[PDB]
């Protein structure tokens, strides 16, 4: 769920806080358009993730609480997750650990969307 | 659908596109905060009737696609629409009606949410 994304995040990027990503680039916050930079692109790949696992039957991207583990820049998603779950939990887990190695410039940050990705 | 959503707002505010909405106070684009005006506020009910259609069965409001039609800035939901088709259609013509009847501040457009949406 989107809380336990949040703590994903603050687990591979302690520096920074989760509203950097609220509103970074075309992606973060989820929308369209060409990405902007790497780490647009990690949030390219995250937000396509969670359309996939839409496709599974009462499968609330969002909203799914998953088991998982975050340790100092370690993320593990927990076997004892299901299907949707356990898609979910690497959607996060993989957005999260991509932030980690995209530079973050801080002139992608609250972007005009309306003019950049349309 | 989102699509058939971007369109039902310009059925209503043809002088507009979607995208003057896509990031507009602190829920036009996601969720999240305080409303910031009467427009934010449109966004925020939208979201709310969507997870309330979330709770029908096997429908997902950006993807399952309605039967409506525009004809000078009134938007119809046609009948042949399903439980979950109806029940997103109406959400969409709702908002989009809810739209075109709110100011559009343009100081409401491209804020901080890190600062105004706690
Ligand atoms: C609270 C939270 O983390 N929300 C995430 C955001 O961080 C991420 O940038 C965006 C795009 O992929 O998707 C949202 O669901
Ligand atoms: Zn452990
Ligand atoms: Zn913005």
């Amino acid at each position: 769920n989107t809380y336990q994304f949040r703590n994903m995040i603050q687990c591979t990027v302690p520096s920074r806080s989760w509203w950097d990503f609220a509103d970074y680039g075309c992606y973060c916050g989820c929308g369209s358009g060409t990405p902007v930079d790497d780490l647009d692109r990690c949030c390219q790949v995250h937000c396509n993730c969670y359309r996939q696992a839409g496709e599974i039957s009462g499968c609330r991207p969002k909203f799914k609480t998953y088991t998982y583990e975050c340790s100092g820049g370690t993320l593990t998603c927990k076997g004892d997750n299901n299907a949707c779950a356990a898609s979910s939990c690497d959607c996060d887990r993989l957005a999260a650990i991509c932030f980690a190695g995209a530079p973050y410039n801080d002139n992608n940050y609250n972007i005009d969307l309306k003019a950049r990705c349309n | 659908n989102i699509k058939q959503f971007n369109n039902m707002i310009q059925c209503t505010v043809p002088a507009r596109s979607w995208w003057d909405f896509a990031d507009y106070g602190c829920y036009c684009g996601s969720g999240s905060g305080s409303p910031v005006d009467d427009l934010d506020r449109c966004c925020q009910v939208h979201d709310n009737c969507y997870n309330a259609g979330g709770g029908v069965t096997g429908c997902a409001p950006k993807s399952k696609t309605y039967t409506y039609e525009c004809s000078q800035g009134t938007l119809t939901c046609s009948g042949e629409n399903s439980a979950c088709a109806a029940t997103v259609c109406d959400c969409d013509r709702l908002a989009a009606i809810c739209f075109a009847g709110a100011p559009y501040n343009d100081n409401n457009y491209n804020i901080d949410l890190k600062s105004r949406c706690q």
